[PDB]
């Protein structure tokens, strides 16, 4: 019926947590913080404190994340990345073109006012903003093989300037194009020269790419203007147990057992209603605001916990409104019939220990 | 897959800008690393990749080229730099070393 | 540092089987892997063979010609690199090298040697 | 199939068949239009010009007549659901055709979109068209400052041939550049032989964009365009959507509509259709259930968890096949996971109370002696 | 519930786990045994593949894990994703020469080889395309109509070709920068060249594209191009259907006799659930993921075998870039298969509870009966 | 059709609240932004203080010299207008004008004035 | 930003076309309206945006010109149509009028 008082009940649900971000089992966290995904891979000048760190559990960013790309673009297949970045485990980061001996015939000290650190210009650290020397552009080739059981990440990136006059005072050609090609890949960008309203006080634009390299294969770079060549990339080492979340809580030292986005959480309740994502080993979610059982129960809670056992959420581009919407209705049925699944045991689980105990008495009765 | 190399012995002042080649037979896709060889002891590493530098080596040891044709170059001499040097490919297994150039 | 000492090297008849030895210090012997170099006299360097950590299952690579004679081992508790040799010929009086790989992901570059053995026989 | 003395039952099948007011507003009556040929002004279709404000969407089935010159709108099946949720807009002239133009013929028109026997065009664009044998290079702009989105809508023309092109562009390769600060595209015209279809071989492909509270947007081409007149200052809300029905119209008012009617019951159960626009009951894909005769508080739990969906198919292309299989498993598994819980709720329901009442007079036997 | 492994007087088991492991025919009508080759090879007339063109009409699709040797001239085919679900449900096709290859084409060249394509020895290409190169150093312009006078919706297929320089490019279409324009009532496109330097694969620098288009009743389809194109010489006739697709096994084949197929084998049983797999074709029971179900000594569910009905869960292959698809698609059939078994497991773990209290009740009622 | 009736004026000491008074009849009242702009004697037309509607929870914008000394008010169900001045000064000697807004996507337009009131100093 | 306006006089006859423009200083995106005081009594709306009409404006008033270039044009002149006309931006928030000139 309606609410009703027992002798003994253990509530299934819990509502607490320490509300800090903390270590997973041992292993500090990345804490992008002041800056984003896009912003740190490109390597933005004010984004330089987490060049050391390659070994994490999960990663951490602020729900509105002030500065990433400082040159306005389009990174293309942005939410694609995110993807594949929340699974990998560790990555190493190389000079796979290094600056001192690979364009020994072009220009590579090339800075914009719109990346400014500590009041000088600057430009990205993985990235090289290749330009003409002595007033030629001679063409580019440049092979890479990859020969060591290990997927490579390559960024690269084409330069649309604001107008005409700009182009030919830069690479000196009217008609650019840059070509990719892979054993499974094939592109031919084209510069697009047009007139566009000021963002962050820059009238051009910059979008960025990026490629998934396989063991054995071999990536071709040709252009001829409008490249933004590679300097660092990066060797994924997939693994488990990761994933994006947006959180502003605070950094703190302890050590937890799994995490959710306002705390962790520290008990052996099997289940919870702060948030239905997380990350690690830790109990599931259920939308009930309270639940219980008279104190069986342990094997009911494990009985559908096995059926239970990840709500990503992945974000979409503006554009996909058919996605989100189709994704929104899949992750609110799973969520509301699971709840009422474990809200209709309770009925039925609390019934059978009414008679399990009263026919003793019966049965006692007899004897 | 075989590695040339530029003459056995070349003769160097103090202050010169001595080079090395060391030119493959087939593409090794820019993994040349080099080595140096102290007389009457063991051996050391200058650079790998194509240009890199290992620590606790001089800044006046650098390389570079690409493909088929790699070069090492040596600015400003000294007397203690005297060594015979190799090239070494790091690309498919049966890895080669070089003829050994004596200084 | 990282030094690299060996020793077992002498003087044998072509039936014998001479197990060289190497030693290591100042790093972990458990995540490197390391290979095994040889110099006869006017001859350049070669290679023999090379032996990978536990991320390979201790996977050992051979040389051509010097295939079906030779086998390594790690003792990673002793930290000390051996190397045991059969079927002995003429052709194989070198000195041999104790190499390091070292960890990066710009090929195979064999950063640290050792001082050199001699074996004549 | 147990006998009962008094029974309630859940489930209802009856609808007016009429289409009717949402609590005192009327509907968009569409008609022979479809959405693609409201927007863009469909010369029969001037009865809707003025009806800014609406409650639902209706459409008939087989909309007659909607693109009146051949053509592939672009990306037309998300332009629906973003206009599924739109509460009012209000039409607009961004560019008056009076001024904006000067250098320009405006006065093209087509015989394919012919209204009371004189040919016309849209009401919503401008085809236009060199005048003296001249084309100069357009560059209009338009700086959004009043905390509302617009919705802005254009095309471009590839003509049947290489001599109708020279004859109205004076030019061979044009192209149509439109430039915001967060959207940037290029298009250029294909010239081909193509069959007839509504007496017409030229092709025209339109396009549109969703602008933002001080955002811009600038129009460059030097040829092969057909500008804006009018845009939509949308103002978006909840509670609407896209239906496709058939019936009539009326002037009663109601609280739900289903695309076969509207429902004047309170029974937490209905089984007209899976869709409904407004609240009304749940849908159970059954024809019998029954409470014998708490209840009523029971049903609350099964409404409140129930109480999540939209259901409206969103449409697809024919080139995205995976979409359709993905969306159409998505729905069947939800509605029949649903009705067998349901279902089975009143089963178990039923037997607890009849054992109670059982149990009722056993106790007044158990005092009786 | 509150019992665990109760010995039990007279069970009847709801799980099937037993197959025959064999690819078995459906309703005494023989599949197509793909085998060897792959669903690309099939279609565009695979050399390697020629003893599976005399088949007109099948039951289901086969194919090995790993096909070993498709489109023999590398290259990307468009939307190949797309295509294969079409494909899962095509009952028969008829393969009638759309462009015959002895009038079609007066005024070009049809006998194109590849070494990448040998057969026996001997280099050739497909047999459902046709490479086209010039003849006396010229390169005509080509156009050509198809009108779809047959009642029936026509698939269609052709390919682009990217030379590996500018001398390959010369050598064979004479021209310098070419275009292949293909429109139809309701479709068009106009595709381009990519001249560049590429990895070797299956020794060659080159590459072949290969799209398709599908057409309707009363329709019309124009081919146009002045080079760099790789013309049709076959084309389909589609007849829909119900009740087929696509399963990857290693079973091997036989003149068994069966009622349905399961990817690791044949089931011919009666009980109303099996475990064996989650795909299944043909008319057996549902599926649930579980190790041991009973109910102890018909109606009492087939609710739910009512209510499982109409489930294909053949795993619809998705591109590279298409990792938000699979998550989502893995996420939907995860969560289908597991909430059913909790239904299933639930609907005897209570039946046969009150089956227990319904002997009881009917045995103490004789005692009052009879006191 | 659309009337504007402004009263309220007067002449003052330099250092005492007036306050101007503006009525409005013919239209709806709730739903029109209204403006007062003030044209001294011999200079051009001048902006003074805004003020919207319900919607935006009558936000009160102000002009940039002639701040910290006026409070806009709407009477809604007198159908009034509300403008306040304290610690004028010797160059506020000038005819105010009532304005509204005007409801459409062109931009602000002013669609209807009034005859104005005047207001001097000593 | 600040408005400007044309030169502040002007002597018209009757049947002439007669044009004021007023040059901005700052681009709006074509939000000037026109507005028409009466000496001695009210003030009205002539044209907003940049060329539409008002109701019960007559059809001799029109405009035309974009960016910082605009004109209030006056055709077929009457004896009741004189005054002062002032022009008003419609962009940001000091909506500055401008100084008008004298018929
Ligand atoms: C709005 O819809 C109407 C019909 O729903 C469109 O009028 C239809 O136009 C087509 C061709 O434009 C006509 O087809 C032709 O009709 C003649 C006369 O019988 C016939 O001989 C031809 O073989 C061909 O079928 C059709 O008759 C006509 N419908 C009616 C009822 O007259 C109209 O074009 C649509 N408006 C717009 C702007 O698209
Ligand atoms: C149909 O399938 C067969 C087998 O899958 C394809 O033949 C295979 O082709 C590859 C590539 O040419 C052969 O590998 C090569 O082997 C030689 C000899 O050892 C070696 O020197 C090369 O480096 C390369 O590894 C492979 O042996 C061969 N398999 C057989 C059984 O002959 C065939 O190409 C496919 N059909 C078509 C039209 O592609
Ligand atoms: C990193 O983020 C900071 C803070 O968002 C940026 O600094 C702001 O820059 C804008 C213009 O670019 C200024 O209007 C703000 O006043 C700045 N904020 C502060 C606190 O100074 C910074 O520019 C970003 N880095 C880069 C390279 O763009
Ligand atoms: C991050 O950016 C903000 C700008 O709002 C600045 O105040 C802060 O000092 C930056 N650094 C950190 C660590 O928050
Ligand atoms: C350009 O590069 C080539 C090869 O890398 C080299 O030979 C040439 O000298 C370079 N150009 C100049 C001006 O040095
Ligand atoms: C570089 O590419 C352009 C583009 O075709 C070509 O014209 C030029 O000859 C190339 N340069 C060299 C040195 O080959
Ligand atoms: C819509 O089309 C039908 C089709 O015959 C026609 O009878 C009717 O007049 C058209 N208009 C409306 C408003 O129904
Ligand atoms: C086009 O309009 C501009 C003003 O927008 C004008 O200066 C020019 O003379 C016009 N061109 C022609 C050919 O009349
Ligand atoms: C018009 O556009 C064409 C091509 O975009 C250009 O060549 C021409 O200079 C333009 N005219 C003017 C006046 O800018
Ligand atoms: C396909 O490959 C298999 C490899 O197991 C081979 O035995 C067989 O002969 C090939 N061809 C066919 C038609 O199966
Ligand atoms: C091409 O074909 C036409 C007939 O279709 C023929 O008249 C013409 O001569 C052919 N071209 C050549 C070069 O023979
Ligand atoms: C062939 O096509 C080209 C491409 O437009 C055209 O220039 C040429 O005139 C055509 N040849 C004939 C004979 O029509």
């Amino acid at each position: 019926e309606k609410n009703v008082t027992v002798t003994h009940s253990v509530n299934l649900l819990e509502d607490s947590h320490n509300g800090k971000l903390c270590l997973l089992k041992g292993i500090a966290p990345l804490q992008l913080g002041n800056c984003s995904v896009a912003g740190w891979i490109l390597g933005n000048p004010e984004c330089e404190l987490l060049i050391s760190k390659e070994s994490w559990s999960y990663i951490v960013e602020t729900p509105n994340p002030e500065n990433g790309t400082c040159y306005p673009g389009y990174f293309a297949d942005y939410e694609e990345l995110r993807e594949q970045l929340s699974s990998v485990s560790s990555f190493e980061r190389f000079e796979i073109f290094p600056k001192e001996s690979s364009w020994p015939n072009h220009t590579v000290t090339g800075v914009s006012a719109s990346c400014s650190h500590n009041g000088k210009s600057s430009f990205y650290r993985n990235l090289l903003w290749l330009t003409g020397k002595n007033g030629l552009y001679p063409n580019l080739s440049k092979s890479y093989a990859n020969n060591k059981e290990k997927e490579v990440l390559v960024l690269w990136g084409v330069h649309h300037p604001p107008n005409i006059g700009d182009q030919r005072a830069l690479y000196h050609t009217e008609n650019a194009y840059v070509s990719v090609v892979s054993s499974h890949y094939s592109r031919k960008f084209t510069p697009e020269i047009a007139k566009r309203p000021k963002v962050r006080d820059q009238e051009g634009r910059i979008n960025y790419y990026w490629t998934l390299l396989e063991p054995g294969d071999t990536i071709i770079f040709e252009a001829n203007g409008n490249l933004i060549a590679p300097r660092y990339a990066f060797a994924l080492s997939r693994g488990f147990g990761s994933g994006i979340i947006t959180s502003n809580a605070p950094m703190d030292e302890c050590d937890a057992k799994c995490q959710t986005p306002q705390g962790a959480i520290n008990s052996s309740l099997p289940f919870q209603n702060v948030h239905p994502v997380t990350i690690g080993e830790c109990p599931k979610y259920v939308r009930s605001a309270k639940l219980r059982m008279v104190t069986i129960t342990n094997k009911v809670n494990s009985v559908i916990e096995k059926m239970n056992t990840t709500a990503v959420g992945k974000e979409f581009n503006k554009l996909e409104r058919r996605m989100e919407n189709l994704n929104k209705k899949v992750d609110d049925g799973f969520l509301d019939i699971w709840t009422y699944n474990a809200e209709l045991l309770v009925l039925l689980e609390n019934e059978r220990t009414l008679d399990f105990h009263d026919s003793n008495v019966k049965n006692l009765y007899e004897k | 897959i075989q590695m040339t190399q530029t003459t056995s012995s070349l003769s160097a002042s103090l202050g010169d800008r001595v080079t090395i080649s060391c030119r493959a037979s087939q593409d090794i896709y820019n993994y040349l690393n080099w080595y140096q060889q102290q007389p009457d002891g063991a051996v050391k590493l200058l650079i790998y990749y194509t240009s890199k530098l290992h620590s606790g080596v001089p800044s006046r040891f650098s390389g570079s080229g690409s493909g088929t044709d790699y070069s090492l170059t040596i600015t400003n001499l000294e007397q203690e730099d005297i060594a015979t040097y190799f090239c070494q490919q790091g690309y498919t297994l049966p890895y080669t070393f070089g003829g050994g150039t004596k200084l | 540092e990282v030094q690299l000492v060996e020793s077992g090297g002498g003087l044998v008849q072509p039936k014998g089987s001479l197990k060289l030895s190497c030693a290591t210090s100042g790093f972990t012997f458990n995540t490197f892997d390391m290979h095994w170099v040889r110099q006869a006299p006017g001859k350049d360097l070669e290679w023999v063979a090379r032996i990978r950590t536990k991320g390979n299952s201790y996977a050992t690579y051979y040389a051509a010609s010097v295939k079906d004679r030779i086998t390594i081992s790690r003792d990673d508790s002793q930290s000390m690199l051996y190397l045991e040799m059969n079927s002995l010929r003429s052709e194989d009086t070198a000195m041999y090298y104790c190499v390091r790989e070292g960890g990066h992901y710009y090929g195979y570059y064999f950063d640290f040697w050792g001082q050199g053995t001699t074996l004549t026989v």
